[PDB]
């Protein structure tokens, strides 16, 4: 529905180029250069050249600059014609076209100011929503946290005043993408599960990419019952996963307690996640949380198990499983303790009463601190 | 009731980061590959 | 001479707090008596 | 004395009681109830009973002597 | 210029504010309640700003004006406005009101305004004379309410001597004034004087003297949360230096909890620094969030590096951060504690091993803690067990460290004791809240 400008594939390719092991890659360079030359994207060409210390082609750069200049002159001429002869609708459309071209040619600040001016002149609620969505897309393209937050708030408010279900679903997809960008995986899983059945924001990513993101985030966020009900038994999710054997194996290995295959698939998923432009900083966190999740899931069904049993189940050595278990217990993530003399992990899961008492102590301590502060404030 | 006697004297990320994030180590894929080839032979 | 000043000062503060406590007790009793009468 | 008064208040709604039909609320702690005896009485209401349960048709239990809704 | 007119407007609204404050002081005098005084000194810091030379000149020419020596003492210390067109005669006291001598509250408050304004002008010597005269005047006064005001100026007095860099020509005077407050059974004055004296002691590094006094003197519970926080911070520093690390950590945690939400950035930063250092001494890794707060990020960044170095177990990183930023610790007054942590890092590793494992052998402990010999591991683990950091016992017959098996605490008396403390606090809170009830006549 909405136009694919700006292309997030361009941002993904740029991030991949910025990566060390893919900095020397050529196919990424070829695809990015083809996209730029199909789009005549000069300012972003300069930005990429200065960020990556690239050798700028003077002929191509000059051709791009001349094309951009003549096109901008054309849009200005159409805007003047609409102002002189036509009503506010045609000048509005001309200004939207100018802003769209500015965003297309990779100008960030120019596109921002043009879209802001258009929004100032925009009256139709649907067109305000479209402009806000364009600003959100630009912010996602440049990973501008403040811009994304402000435009998300604006879109939410606009939809609350008047919101069609299509734009609300699209805003849900954008919010899920941003939540992924800020490691807020629970909300991202919520939104992706809500939008998987009616995903229409193809400008952000393909359906398969969205489904892979949904599977990953739901795995890291949902517990076992919710994961089984909404993801394992998900209709559309299973339908698309029929065409993604790797993601399907990764998802089903943990649910079926096939921990060695799960670990191998998690290594594959980490390798995929490192190259992703959006899941970039959270790959270590995601992997650590998945390892903790697998360890806790295995230990939930056992009171005391030999370290060799985990080594065989996860397909690793005794030393590696011991080191990871010790590190995660030291961080207070697993309810167990290790007997290295016998090499037996004994779970220390608190009973219902003990956990309830500890939660009561914590919550009551917080509430009593608040009460003491309030009383000392008011009693002078 | 400010405490003026004591004078009041990049990485702008929003997400809460845990101590383990600062810990340096090889990638989990590398560790798994190493353990797999160690236990394979 | 400072005897009298110190003694009357401490007595003034204790009688002040006692009068305040008496007033609040008076009000509490009045509420209770209103409930009983109702 | 307040505890004693509450005990007396509870003692008011004691066996035996006469069933009547709550005809119509008049104001706070005051109503008209049609007793099963065959006569309608303008009676008082104890503050204990919630004023929302007194439907204009729901049956009520009244003091045998004073016919007051209890 | 209209800028001077707007300055005059804000000046006269400050005049209205100080008129309201002195009215509250007189209402406290004539109302037999000191809480109005506390409210006046609570509004005092807000109006400590927004003032200039003419504000205080018009204040002292509106009040006093009884031809007393007070005028001869405070007028020469500040400048005077010219023959302004707006000669609005600001006279809160009319006739008999100006005839009667000023109450100690109002004169103390205005002289306090003089000294704080003089301090804001950064000429400490001029404020020294006015502070000395103020406390010569209020020394003889035995008014209970004035003590509150006295308390505040007490602090300010010490404050000015901080800019005079002496802090010692007045130590005996603060001792005597604290003793006078103690025999007067005052709460606010005693607490603030204890806090100022402790600050002086720590500024001159007399930690033994401070420990002796805090052992002898008793901090009044019914004091300001601000003064409580300062006293808790100073006591935590004392206990940290005295090696009483756990009590120091608890006291500093309480001080941080009682910090004025977001009002004292510097005090919170210092408390966070000391708390992080002492928690590291205990072997506990502090909260990460402390380092990511907007106000405490850069201040605790060297402490972030220190915590990372010790948690990673890289003593080379510890020495490196000592070389670069360790000198800053000397400015922060924590260098000795940082050296103690440099030589006590291994306690954190022992605590980690105890937390993770339950029957780890001595050889494995030495391997995982970089200890050269298993006997050294035995010595370290035994010392850590004795010093209340570990809950294990070493079966020396075959060399395994068995942690004390976890018993169902809810089946023990510990929950009863915790609930007893909570119930006592709740009942005391109810008793305090119902006890005042402030029903006016």
């Amino acid at each position: 529905g909405l136009p694919k400008n700006p292309d997030l594939r361009i941002a993904q390719l740029r991030f991949l180029l910025s990566l060390p092991e893919h900095r020397g890659d050529a196919a990424v360079r070829d695809e990015l250069m083809a996209a730029v030359r199909d789009n005549n994207m000069a300012p972003y060409y300069e930005a990429l050249c200065k960020s990556l210390d690239w050798q700028i082609d003077v002929d191509l750069l000059n051709k791009m600059k001349k094309a951009n200049e003549d096109e901008l002159k054309r849009l200005d001429e159409e805007l003047e014609d609409a102002e002189k002869n036509l009503g506010e609708s045609e000048i509005r459309d001309a200004m939207m076209a100018k802003a769209e071209y500015l965003c297309r040619i990779g100008d960030k600040e120019g596109a921002l100011t043009a879209f802001r001016k258009t929004y100032d002149k925009t009256v139709a609620l649907g067109h305000r929503l479209d402009i806000v969505f364009y600003l959100l897309r630009i912010g996602l393209f440049y990973m501008d946290n403040d811009l994304i937050t402000r435009n998300t708030e604006k879109a939410k408010s606009l939809i609350e005043e008047g919101g069609d279900w299509d734009r609300r679903n699209r805003l849900k997809v954008y919010q899920g993408l941003y939540c992924v960008a800020i490691r807020d995986f629970k909300q991202a899983a919520e939104l992706f599960l809500d939008t998987v059945s009616t995903f229409t924001s193809y400008e952000l990513m393909d359906y398969k990419t969205f489904v892979t993101y949904t599977v990953y985030v739901s795995m890291i966020a949902l517990e076992r019952p919710d994961l089984r009900e909404k993801v394992i038994k998900g209709a559309e999710i299973l339908e698309v996963l029929h065409s993604l054997p790797a993601v399907r194996q990764y998802l089903f290995s943990l649910y079926e307690c096939r921990y060695s295959v799960f670990f191998q698939s998690l290594a594959v998923v980490e390798q995929e996640m490192k190259k992703d432009w959006l899941f970039a900083p959270h790959y270590r966190y995601y992997v650590r949380e998945m390892r903790i999740h697998a360890y806790s899931q295995l230990l939930e069904s056992y009171r005391s198990l030999t370290l060799g049993y985990m080594a065989e189940a996860f397909g690793v050595g005794v030393e590696f499983i011991d080191q990871e278990l010790s590190r995660f217990i030291a961080a207070g993530r697993l309810h167990c303790k290790i007997d290295k003399v016998n090499e037996i992990v004994e779970t220390n899961r608190p009973d219902s009463k003990n956990w309830q008492y500890q939660e009561t102590i914590k919550k009551g301590d917080l509430l009593l601190n608040r009460v003491q502060k309030l009383s000392r404030v008011i009693n002078m | 009731d400010e405490f003026e006697e004591f004078p009041a004297e990049e990485d702008a990320h929003v997400w809460e980061d845990n101590w383990d994030d600062d810990n340096v180590e090889d990638d989990f894929s590398n560790q798994l590959r190493a353990e797999l080839e160690k236990h394979g032979y | 001479r400072q005897y009298y000043l110190s003694k009357i000062e401490e007595l003034q503060l204790i009688v002040n707090d006692k009068s305040q406590n008496l007033r609040r007790l008076q009000a509490q009793r009045n509420e209770l008596n209103a409930k009983v009468r109702l | 004395e307040f505890l004693h008064a509450q005990e007396e208040v509870k003692r008011i709604q004691s066996i035996p009681l006469v069933i009547g039909q709550f005809l119509e609320a008049v104001d706070q702690n005051t109503a008209i109830v049609g007793s099963t005896t065959g006569s309608n009485y303008y009676v008082r209401i104890l503050s204990t009973i919630d004023r929302e349960l007194l439907k204009p048709n729901a049956s009520v239990a009244l003091h045998k002597h004073s016919n007051a809704l209890v | 210029a209209a800028a001077e007119h707007s300055q005059r407007e804000l000046d006269t609204v400050t005049l209205e504010d100080i008129k309201e404050h002195v009215k509250q002081l007189e209402k406290a005098v004539s109302g037999k309640e000191p809480r109005f005084v506390l409210r006046a000194l609570r509004m005092l810091p807000s109006t400590s700003r927004r003032l200039n030379h003419y504000v205080l000149y018009k204040a002292v020419q509106g009040f006093f004006t009884s031809n007393n020596a007070t005028r001869d003492f405070l007028l020469p210390f500040l400048e005077e406005p010219m023959d302004t067109e707006a000669d609005l005669q600001f006279r809160p006291r009319t006739g008999k009101a100006a005839s009667t001598p000023l109450l100690p509250e109002v004169e103390a408050y205005l002289q306090l305004l003089v000294v704080i304004f003089m301090m804001n002008s950064k000429r400490y010597k001029e404020a020294q004379k006015i502070s000395d005269d103020l406390m010569q005047k209020i020394s003889t006064q035995n008014r209970r309410a004035l003590d509150l005001v006295a308390a505040k100026c007490y602090y300010y007095h010490a404050r000015v001597y901080e800019f005079l860099d002496k802090l010692d020509v007045v130590r005996s005077f603060l001792h005597a004034r604290l003793r006078t407050a103690t025999l007067r059974h005052d709460a606010d004055g005693q607490a603030t004087l204890l806090n100022l004296l402790l600050r002086n002691y720590l500024h001159y590094s007399l930690y033994d003297q401070a420990e002796k006094l805090v052992s002898k003197s008793v901090f009044p519970e019914q004091a300001n949360n601000n003064e409580w926080a300062r006293y808790l911070y100073y006591t935590g520093r004392i206990k940290a230096i005295q090696l009483e690390y756990s009590e120091a950590r608890r006291t500093m945690t309480n001080a941080l909890r009682k910090a004025p939400q977001h009002t004292a950035v510097g005090f919170k930063q210092t408390v966070h620094k000391l708390l992080i250092v002492v928690e590291l001494l205990l072997g506990e890794i502090p909260d990460r969030l402390q380092f990511r707060q907007p106000s405490l990020k850069r201040s605790l960044m060297p402490y972030f590096l220190l915590t990372q170095a010790v948690r990673t177990g890289n003593l080379a990183k510890f020495n490196q951060v000592l070389d670069q930023f360790g000198e800053k610790f000397q400015a922060d007054g924590t260098y000795t504690l940082i050296i103690r942590l440099r030589h006590n890092v291994i306690k954190t590793g022992v605590r980690m091993i105890s937390l993770s494992y339950s029957r780890i052998s001595l050889a494995d402990i030495a391997q995982k803690l970089q200890l050269d010999s298993p006997e050294d591991a035995e010595f370290i683990v035994a010392k850590a067990i004795r010093d209340g950091v570990i809950e294990a016992s070493i079966n020396h017959e075959k060399g395994y460290v068995q942690s004390k098996e976890m018993i169902d605490i809810y089946s023990t008396r510990e929950p009863q004791l915790a609930f007893h403390q909570r119930i006592s606090f709740c009942l005391d809170i109810h008793n305090m809240s119902v006890k005042a009830m402030r029903f006016p006549p």
